[PDB]
RNA sequence: UUGGAAAAGAUUAGCAUGGCCCCUGCGCAAGGAUGACAUUUU
């Protein structure tokens, strides 16, 4: 099978609902803080460990 | 999303990386001027 | 079969409310009824008007008073 | 059909036995199948068999016949499988079908019409 | 209240265009709808003092069956040069709003 | 010997161009036994039915149709320039002109997202898009 | 109707047929003046030229012979 | 009140219709058991 067109969506204009399920199977509530961050000024490991 | 659109999503961060570097990169001992001025803008972009 | 009547049944609903929200955007009539004291008795007076529906479309197709008779004697009067 | 689908329903009574096998199957009386339809008559709970004359080879339920001779069980041939398995409520075509005693269900008098009718078919 | 509404109703259904190039389409936009239809009314809004197309266009079609099969197929169509985007026109005006009003209190 | 269709005079390069209304007409413009056009007919081959609900390949000999060798500039041995809805489509690809490809490309799936890009950037209405690479250095390491 | 009917605009040198010694491929000649005298005279020319090969035409012509023959031989 | 000079429309989110199931009511189809002492209306 070709790929697809890509298209974007049309989009999520309504919201709520199932969408909400929508998201909270793979996109849901994380922790949206110091988990998305770096901290600027502290080393919080040792220094090159990534 | 598309491979081309996953590998502009992971240039992002070469985005905000090159923004934040740019007041040492983007000075005219750096790249030799061919000083082109943004447009609608004051920035002088010393080298592409 | 069940599978058969579910997919009728879903393919008959899903051209009735294609064809209800296509008489909405016609723009005959605004869509239908979506569903302290003043709120809830806004609702309930439009809770009242929904059941009140329902008991109108009981209220017609309802075998008035000799549709029964006819159907009770075309049930027993065979065909001999 | 075939010569040896005996006896056969004609339109009128085959229209009552689907219909009989169709509330059977709602009523949860009705064991579709050629092999649930010898075991139903092995254990003795088939009120009566009904048949496909358009089994291609007939003789996969030609035993149901002589089940239904050694049973005391009311047996007749429907004209087509695929008739009698959409009055399964399957859309598979069945080629036999036992609908079963159940206690005092609601379609006793239908299925005993229908034994009765059934049993003047074999002549 | 500007005095330009009142040249396309007969109670008929206006659809709303918008997404339009605003180089072209002052009646390439009729020539588009004109198939469907006979000959109607349809503007396309070009702000004065300028000359320069405002976007949007109302196409006034006589029927709501029209409308159906009209905005159905000729959604996001290449119409000039810019695909076409396709709603219900608004039309709130006085009347309708101090109804809207009456409305909200109730 | 491509399965690829080919175009032979100016009027069906036109017409391919004007017949695409929700497609990219990809144009390949060179000789089908140059050997750069040998390989990048290689890879729209590889791709020309991986793209095809978002474009359409052409191959163009510029013998046969020379007409657009003063306007397009095909001096390169294989040029590829795309096109929609009749609009010439330029790609920012870092080789100093946007214009066309003009070199051929190994990588099929670079070849994917320049196509992709240029589709995305057409149906938004760009005439210049930027290619989701930077092609002025070979990154031969 | 040429490339133009598309409604297009810009915005043979082909350099498949550039060389960096000889130019660009193609004569440009040809056409013009091709006459009597001009058959006599390439002629007369061109009899020059093969006489001015001649000089060691037997063992360059055999050289060309045996190598062609060999580097089709080989690969 | 009067005179006058001057993004090719995005994103995030809530409700409802939609799906499903149970029950109630109505209908459609088939049932089940039972109770009752041609002359005159032009």
């Amino acid at each position: 099978k070709p790929l697809p067109a890509p298209l974007d969506g049309q989009r999520k204009k309504r919201g709520g609902r199932r969408y909400r399920k929508m998201k909270e199977r793979l996109g849901l509530t994380e922790i949206r803080k110091q988990a998305n961050r770096m901290s600027f000024g502290e080393i919080e490991e040792d220094a090159y460990q990534e | 999303l598309t491979n081309a659109q996953r590998s502009g999503l992971n240039q992002i961060p070469n985005r905000r990386f090159t923004l934040w570097w740019s007041p040492t990169i983007n000075r005219a001992n750096v790249y030799v001027g061919f000083q082109v001025q943004l447009d609608l803008t004051g920035i002088f972009m010393h080298g592409k | 079969t069940k599978k058969e009547q579910k997919k009728l049944r879903r393919q008959t609903r899903r051209e009735a409310q294609k064809e209800l929200q296509e008489k909405v955007r016609l723009g005959l009539m605004p869509p239908p009824e979506p569903k302290p004291t003043k709120v809830e008795a806004h609702v309930r007076a439009q809770m009242a008007k929904r059941q009140k529906a329902h008991e109108e479309a009981n209220a017609a197709r309802k075998l008035t008073a000799e549709q029964r008779k006819v159907k009770k004697i075309k049930k027993l009067k065979e065909d001999i | 059909v075939n010569p040896k689908a005996y006896p056969l329903a004609d339109a009128h009574l085959t229209k009552k036995l689907l219909d009989l096998v169709q509330q059977s199957c709602n009523y949860k009386q009705l064991r579709k199948g050629a092999n649930e339809a010898t075991k139903t008559l092995n254990r003795g709970i088939s009120e009566f068999i009904v048949m496909a004359a358009d089994a291609e080879p007939l003789e996969i339920i030609l035993h149901l016949p002589l089940l239904c001779e050694d049973k005391n069980v009311p047996y007749v041939f429907v004209r087509s499988k695929q008739a009698l398995g959409r009055a399964c409520g399957v859309s598979r075509p069945v080629i036999a079908c036992s609908v079963t005693i159940k206690e005092g269900s609601q379609l006793k008098q239908q299925i005993q019409s229908i034994q009765q009718s059934i049993e003047r078919l074999l002549v | 209240e500007d005095p330009s509404l009142l040249e396309w109703d007969a109670d008929d259904f206006r659809i709303f265009c918008g997404d339009l190039g605003n180089e072209v389409n002052d009646d390439i936009l009729a020539r588009a709808f004109s198939r469907f239809p006979s000959f109607l009314k349809a503007k396309v809004i070009r702000d004065k003092r300028t000359g320069k197309t405002k976007g949007y266009g109302f196409v006034s079609f006589k029927d709501p069956s029209d409308y159906v099969r009209a905005m159905r197929e000729m959604n996001g169509k290449y119409v000039g040069s810019r695909p076409i985007k396709l709603r219900k026109s608004m039309w709130k005006d006085r009347n309708l709003d101090v109804v809207r009003k009456k409305q909200k209190e109730k | 010997s491509y399965m690829l269709p080919h175009l032979h005079n100016g009027w069906q390069v036109d017409q391919a161009i004007l017949s695409e209304e929700d497609r990219v007409v990809v144009i390949r413009f060179g000789h089908d036994w140059d050997p750069t056009c040998m390989k990048m007919d290689e890879v729209l081959y590889s791709i020309a039915e991986k793209v095809k609900n978002f474009a359409v390949i052409y191959l163009v000999d510029i013998t046969e149709v020379p007409d657009f060798n003063k306007m397009y500039e095909l001096y390169d041995p294989c040029t590829v320039m795309f096109f929609f809805r009749n609009k010439h489509i330029m790609i920012d690809l870092g080789t100093g002109n946007n214009n066309k490809i003009n070199w051929a490309m190994e990588d099929k799936q670079e070849m994917v997202d320049i196509i992709e890009t240029v589709y995305r950037g057409a149906r938004k209405g760009r005439g210049l898009v930027v290619s989701p690479k930077d092609y002025s250095t070979k990154y031969r390491y | 109707v040429p490339g133009l009917g598309r409604g297009a605009t810009g915005f043979d040198l082909n350099d498949t047929n550039y060389d960096e010694f000889n130019g660009y491929a193609g004569s440009l000649f040809s056409s013009g003046p091709y006459e009597k005298d001009d058959e006599e005279a390439d002629a007369i020319y061109a009899a020059l030229d093969k006489r001015m090969d001649e000089r060691r035409k037997e063992r360059r012509e055999q050289r060309e012979k045996e190598e062609i023959e060999k580097y089709r031989m080989e690969r």
